[PDB]
């Protein structure tokens, strides 16, 4: 099939963090990228081109540290330095919440409806319930490094987690009459775990990657404990995502080549390779029609591809 | 050097 080899955009990302374990960029079910730019965060509206500063950081030092939009894109949740989750309103453009519980650096988001799960560099996971004053509802500790890697299942009965201790914890939908216990712990990748993507069309299957010293994306089944598939990528990947139309997955990665992969499913052959950014990938997000897949790279770039459309 | 800018 024909992939475009160029970009439809290239937005200039000026002073973006150029730090593996955060997850800086995010597109809404509403067509907004959110961009966290050091200490900023810019909303880019798709249809329209319109560009707005939603926030900065008010204290010297401080700096964002994730961003993840609630299934409704209406509000953007904003992981900070000091170890905040603030809660804003993009429509009203105000801050509705400043969430604390955590005692470090928010580098991981995920929700699940009203539940926003946050991950921290002190390795512990906690959810939010976002509409009430007692936020803080679970703690969930498996990681004894930084969380950098957190994705709810689409139909939300498990939570993936990966850490920069080389783990992947797969974690139930409620703790029930016991505790907060991985349902599998996933020890294979020999390397930090910032890719995390369920199968959108399969409830229990499950797509990682590991750092520079792993190179490798495995697929299991999350029921079953099963590794699937262990491809190795020639690099770091820092982000998997799953087309749901195409049967492919797209991942991002470093040195040497700061290139996407386009792999089909399930053979996990290798279909494409996007080439253009000049330094490695940091974050993909993906449009909310399937369409395109936005890059975020140390290059201070963010490239949308429509790699998964031809109109 | 605008943010987002093409």
């Amino acid at each position: 099939r024909y992939i475009p080899s160029l970009p439809d955009r290239i937005l200039d990302a000026p002073e973006i963090r150029n730090d593996y374990y955060l997850n800086l960029v995010d597109w809404s079910s509403g067509n907004v990228l959110a961009v966290a730019l050091d200490n900023s965060v810019y909303l880019w509206s798709a249809s329209s081109g319109d560009i707005l500063q939603l926030l900065q950081m008010e204290q010297p030092g401080e700096y964002i540290s994730s961003v993840a939009w609630i299934k409704e894109g209406n509000y953007l949740a904003v992981g900070t330095s000091s170890a905040e989750v603030q809660l804003w309103d993009v429509q009203q453009q105000k801050r509705l919440r400043n969430m604390t519980s955590h005692s470090a650096r928010v580098g991981s988001l995920s929700w699940n409806s009203y539940i926003l799960s946050s991950g921290s560099r002190s390795g512990h996971i906690h959810h939010h319930d976002v509409r009430v004053a007692e936020h803080h509802v679970a703690t969930l500790s498996g990681h004894s490094q930084e969380v950098c890697g957190l994705r709810w299942a689409p139909d939300g009965r498990h939570l993936a987690s990966g850490g920069n201790d080389n783990l992947v914890n797969v974690w139930p939908s409620a703790p029930g009459e016991g505790g907060w216990v991985p349902l599998q712990t996933f020890t294979q990748h020999q390397g930090a775990v910032k890719a995390v993507a369920w199968c959108p069309w399969q409830s229990n299957v499950l797509a990682t990657g590991g750092g520079t010293s792993d190179r490798h994306i495995r697929i299991w089944n999350v029921c079953s404990g099963a590794c699937l598939s262990a491809v190795d990528a020639h690099s770091q990947v820092c982000s998997i995502l799953w087309s749901p139309h195409y049967k492919e997955l797209i991942s991002g990665h470093g040195f040497a080549q700061n290139q996407l992969v386009i792999w089909k499913y399930p053979t996990m052959a290798k279909v494409a390779e996007l080439k253009g950014h000049t330094s490695r990938v940091l974050s993909l997000t993906m449009s909310p029609d399937g369409a395109t897949v936005a890059s975020a790279a140390a290059d201070e770039t963010l490239r949308l591809w429509r790699c998964f459309e031809l109109d | 050097r605008a943010p987002x800018s093409d």
